[PDB]
């Protein structure tokens, strides 16, 4: 694990190049001049629940855009068919890997947010919350099926495995 | 200017060319949510939120700026406290707790009036830790003081020397006891690049 | 050369899809002629146009 | 019609960051 971490650091140090000069970039300053967006101040856990329910609503809209009735997405982001499929229904269920990749990213985000929701209800201790957040970022590959969707993501897991050992 | 939280709460609670285009930037909102996760010594954290008129998307709109020696000292304090807690005390949390068929929990009815528990804090003895006692566990410490931080944008910092001595004493676990570069001999970046170019392996080095 | 649906001598109906959790093969060569085709000697060739490759759809 | 023009103007503003260099 020492040799692999030092290998990735040598690769990041060797492939370093200065970024290209450009005009300075501000997305939300362009969003603010649009009258369709407003601003407020909220708590972190409230917006963390709003983000995951909005992601559920977005994936549900992307399912029900193509008039699909035989698929079901759980609130914890698991997609399952309701019946045994046919030839044409599998042709009408051809989404990209980006769909399931964003699905697993929202699944990871919902795990991370609900770990705090379980804490602020008084159920677990902060000493146990710090363990729980440490298990998630170490075991993304075991808690999610996101490794099947991007293969280069195998680099990201083993590094989190290697930092798992040393510490 | 800003807007009270009850409006956007009602927006998210009760709820198409204008609606469909706003969902393009959803993983950007995921990134802005995940980079601002609260520290183990904080209980709550307030963030600004941009939102659509119909509740399409919600961003966090803030970059998590910290002062680096304060940050290392706070994590070293957490390191010592968690070592003390494991040698003293264990139930790992049951993963995903909320079931597949139930919706995510409403904030306004279940967390909004419930007071949170205690966080993870070190004791900070008031005699030796006197330069750091008034600000060591804030969200953005010394933000409203003109003598240390330049202003509200929270960009530059300058401290005094007993403050740096105390923050260096508290962070003694996350730091090394090295004094000079006689260490890392044949074990630095240039020796690793030379072993890369010659296709040989240093004992202990990468392959 | 290719085999037609008349050179099968005894296809039947496709009554039930599954029972007991075990998928039932519909006893006819319709879906195999949809996916691929046969030669005169009975070998099978499969079409290979699956561009998106849909890594969840392959193993449901 | 106006809302798509607003999103197209914001996309053209995003493309303005590299407009004279890319084309």
């Amino acid at each position: 694990s020492y040799q692999k971490l030092l290998k990735y650091y040598v690769l990041n140090a060797l492939k370093h190049r200065p970024p290209k000069a450009q005009k300075k970039r501000y997305l939300f300053r362009s969003f603010k001049a649009t009258k369709f967006f407003q601003s407020t101040k909220l708590d972190w856990v409230e917006v963390g629940l709003q983000v995951c329910r909005q992601g559920y609503n977005m994936l549900n809209l992307l399912i029900h855009r193509k008039n699909l009735n035989y698929l079901h997405l759980d609130y914890n982001f698991n997609l399952k068919p309701v019946k045994t499929l046919t030839t044409k229904e599998r042709k009408k269920s051809r989404f990209g890997n980006a769909f399931h990749l964003c699905r697993e990213v929202l699944r990871l985000t919902k795990l991370v947010v609900d770990s705090h929701v379980q804490y602020r209800l008084g159920n677990v201790d902060a000493f146990q919350l710090a363990d729980g957040l440490q298990y998630i970022f170490a075991h993304v590959g075991q808690l999610t099926g996101m490794y099947r969707y991007k293969y280069k993501l195998m680099r990201q897991i083993r590094m989190c495995k290697d930092l798992k050992h040393l510490i | 200017e800003d807007m009270p939280p009850e409006h956007v709460r009602k927006i998210i609670r009760d709820h198409k060319r204008v609606y469909l285009g706003a969902l393009k930037y959803m993983p950007h909102a995921v990134l802005k949510l995940l980079e601002n996760m609260p520290m183990p010594w904080e209980q709550i954290r307030d963030v600004p939120v941009l939102y659509h008129i119909t509740g399409a998307i919600s961003f966090v709109n803030e970059i998590p700026w910290v002062i680096e020696p304060v940050y290392i000292s706070q994590w070293g304090s957490m390191w010592i406290m968690m070592r003390r807690e494991k040698r003293d005390r264990f139930k790992r949390m049951r993963f995903p707790p909320f079931d597949d068929e139930e919706p995510p929990l409403d904030y306004a009815d279940n967390i909004l009036d419930v007071e949170p528990l205690e966080a993870i804090q070190l004791e900070l003895d008031p005699e030796e830790d006197a330069p750091v006692l008034d600000w060591f566990y804030d969200h953005q410490p010394l933000r409203d003081s003109r003598k240390y931080v330049n202003g509200s944008t929270y960009q530059r910092w300058q401290f005094t020397l007993p403050m740096m001595s105390t923050l260096y004493r508290l962070a003694n676990q996350l730091l090394t006891d090295l004094v000079d570069d006689n260490y890392f001999y044949l074990f630095d970046l240039k020796a690793f690049f030379t072993s890369k170019a010659l296709n040989m392996a240093i004992p202990g080095g990468p392959k | 050369d290719i085999l037609a649906s008349e050179d099968v001598e005894g296809q039947e109906a496709a009554t039930l899809p599954s029972e007991g959790g075990v998928r039932i093969t519909p006893f006819n060569l319709q879906e195999e002629m949809e996916e691929g085709h046969f030669d005169a000697d009975g070998n099978y060739f499969l079409n290979r146009d699956a561009q998106i490759r849909d890594s969840w759809l392959d193993n449901i | 019609e106006e809302a798509d023009a607003i999103y197209a103007a914001l996309d053209k503003r995003m493309d303005e960051r590299r407009k004279e260099r890319r084309e």
